[PDB]
Protein backbone atom coordinates (compact mmCIF):
# COMPACT_ATOMS: atom_id res chain seq x y z
CA UNK A 1 0.00 0.00 0.00
CA UNK A 2 2.97 2.18 0.77
CA UNK A 3 4.97 1.35 -2.49
CA UNK A 4 1.23 2.09 -4.46
CA UNK A 5 0.71 5.55 -2.58
CA UNK A 6 4.55 6.66 -3.59
CA UNK A 7 4.08 5.41 -6.90
CA UNK A 8 0.60 7.00 -7.13
CA UNK A 9 2.58 10.64 -5.88
CA UNK A 10 4.98 10.30 -8.66
CA UNK A 11 2.89 9.67 -11.38
CA UNK A 12 0.81 12.60 -10.24
CA UNK A 13 4.26 14.82 -10.39
CA UNK A 14 4.94 13.28 -13.62
CA UNK A 15 1.76 14.48 -15.67
CA UNK A 16 2.65 18.07 -13.60
CA UNK A 17 5.94 18.04 -15.34
CA UNK A 18 4.37 16.80 -18.64
CA UNK A 19 2.05 19.92 -18.63
CA UNK A 20 4.90 22.13 -17.73
CA UNK A 21 6.77 20.88 -20.43
CA UNK A 22 3.94 21.00 -22.70
CA UNK A 23 3.16 24.87 -22.26
CA UNK A 24 6.85 25.18 -21.98
CA UNK A 25 7.46 23.56 -25.33
CA UNK A 26 4.87 25.39 -27.08
CA UNK A 27 6.08 28.77 -25.59
CA UNK A 28 9.43 27.85 -27.19
CA UNK A 29 7.86 27.50 -30.57
CA UNK A 30 5.90 31.00 -30.50
CA UNK A 31 9.61 33.04 -29.37
CA UNK A 32 10.90 30.42 -32.24
CA UNK A 33 8.45 31.96 -34.69
CA UNK A 34 8.95 35.64 -33.25
CA UNK A 35 12.58 35.14 -34.06
CA UNK A 36 11.95 34.26 -37.30
CA UNK A 37 9.85 36.89 -37.97
CA UNK A 38 12.40 39.53 -36.49
CA UNK A 39 14.93 38.34 -38.63
CA UNK A 40 13.07 38.32 -42.04
CA UNK A 41 12.77 41.81 -41.03
CA UNK A 42 16.29 42.55 -40.22
CA UNK A 43 17.14 40.97 -43.43
CA UNK A 44 14.83 43.36 -45.45
CA UNK A 45 16.27 46.70 -43.19
CA UNK A 46 19.56 45.30 -44.01
CA UNK A 47 18.53 45.30 -47.71
CA UNK A 48 17.00 48.74 -47.79
CA UNK B 1 8.10 46.26 -77.56
CA UNK B 2 10.49 49.79 -76.54
CA UNK B 3 7.50 51.66 -76.30
CA UNK B 4 5.41 49.55 -73.66
CA UNK B 5 9.10 49.08 -71.95
CA UNK B 6 9.44 53.08 -71.57
CA UNK B 7 5.64 53.42 -70.48
CA UNK B 8 6.74 50.77 -67.80
CA UNK B 9 9.67 52.09 -66.99
CA UNK B 10 8.29 55.57 -66.14
CA UNK B 11 5.17 53.35 -64.25
CA UNK B 12 7.60 51.44 -61.81
CA UNK B 13 9.42 54.36 -61.05
CA UNK B 14 6.50 56.06 -59.31
CA UNK B 15 5.36 52.82 -58.11
CA UNK B 16 8.91 52.33 -56.07
CA UNK B 17 8.96 56.11 -54.99
CA UNK B 18 5.55 55.29 -53.90
CA UNK B 19 7.11 52.52 -51.57
CA UNK B 20 9.39 54.26 -49.84
CA UNK B 21 7.78 57.20 -49.01
CA UNK B 22 5.30 54.49 -47.58
CA UNK B 23 7.95 52.83 -45.89
CA UNK B 24 9.61 56.20 -44.35
CA UNK B 25 6.23 57.10 -42.82
CA UNK B 26 5.06 53.43 -41.74
CA UNK B 27 7.90 52.43 -39.56
CA UNK B 28 7.81 56.43 -37.75
CA UNK B 29 3.97 55.57 -36.66
CA UNK B 30 4.95 52.00 -35.76
CA UNK B 31 6.22 51.70 -32.45
CA UNK B 32 9.38 49.16 -32.01
CA UNK B 33 7.24 46.40 -30.72
CA UNK B 34 4.59 46.65 -33.39
CA UNK B 35 7.16 46.82 -35.92
CA UNK B 36 8.76 43.70 -35.35
CA UNK B 37 4.94 42.14 -35.39
CA UNK B 38 3.32 44.21 -38.08
CA UNK B 39 2.41 42.41 -41.31
CA UNK B 40 2.54 45.34 -43.65
CA UNK B 41 5.99 46.51 -43.05
CA UNK B 42 6.89 43.00 -43.54
CA UNK B 43 5.06 42.19 -46.88
CA UNK B 44 6.68 45.91 -48.19
CA UNK B 45 9.81 44.64 -47.57
CA UNK B 46 8.95 41.86 -49.80
CA UNK B 47 7.32 43.90 -52.41
CA UNK B 48 10.29 46.20 -52.61
CA UNK C 1 19.10 56.66 -40.93
CA UNK C 2 15.53 55.89 -39.50
CA UNK C 3 15.56 52.73 -41.22
CA UNK C 4 19.12 52.00 -39.36
CA UNK C 5 17.53 52.75 -36.02
CA UNK C 6 14.63 50.81 -36.91
CA UNK C 7 16.84 47.70 -38.36
CA UNK C 8 19.60 47.99 -34.88
CA UNK C 9 16.24 47.55 -32.51
CA UNK C 10 15.03 45.08 -34.37
CA UNK C 11 18.12 43.49 -34.48
CA UNK C 12 18.90 43.65 -30.62
CA UNK C 13 15.11 42.29 -30.58
CA UNK C 14 16.07 39.45 -33.04
CA UNK C 15 19.06 38.63 -30.75
CA UNK C 16 17.13 38.27 -27.22
CA UNK C 17 14.27 35.76 -29.27
CA UNK C 18 17.44 33.48 -30.06
CA UNK C 19 18.74 33.64 -26.97
CA UNK C 20 15.36 32.80 -25.44
CA UNK C 21 14.96 29.93 -28.02
CA UNK C 22 18.63 28.67 -26.99
CA UNK C 23 17.13 28.75 -23.28
CA UNK C 24 14.10 27.84 -23.82
CA UNK C 25 15.05 24.80 -25.83
CA UNK C 26 17.98 23.66 -23.71
CA UNK C 27 15.15 23.44 -20.71
CA UNK C 28 12.89 21.38 -22.64
CA UNK C 29 15.67 18.66 -23.74
CA UNK C 30 17.18 18.74 -19.91
CA UNK C 31 13.23 18.26 -18.65
CA UNK C 32 12.39 15.69 -21.41
CA UNK C 33 15.79 13.89 -20.78
CA UNK C 34 14.33 13.98 -16.70
CA UNK C 35 10.80 13.00 -17.75
CA UNK C 36 12.07 9.69 -19.42
CA UNK C 37 14.39 8.88 -16.55
CA UNK C 38 11.87 9.19 -13.85
CA UNK C 39 9.62 6.65 -16.32
CA UNK C 40 11.77 4.19 -16.48
CA UNK C 41 12.15 3.68 -12.49
CA UNK C 42 8.38 4.22 -12.37
CA UNK C 43 8.43 1.40 -14.95
CA UNK C 44 10.56 -0.37 -12.84
CA UNK C 45 9.47 0.17 -9.80
CA UNK C 46 6.03 -0.92 -11.01
CA UNK C 47 7.40 -4.48 -12.00
CA UNK C 48 8.88 -5.23 -8.63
Amino acid sequence: AELNARVNSLKRQLEEAEARKMIVEQDAARCQSRLSAAENLVNGLAGE
Amino acid sequence: AKQDLVKKQNEYAVTLDKLESDLLQSLSEADPATILDNTELIQNLDKT
Amino acid sequence: NILAETQNKVQGLQEELKVKMVEVNKQREETDILIEKVGKESALAEEE
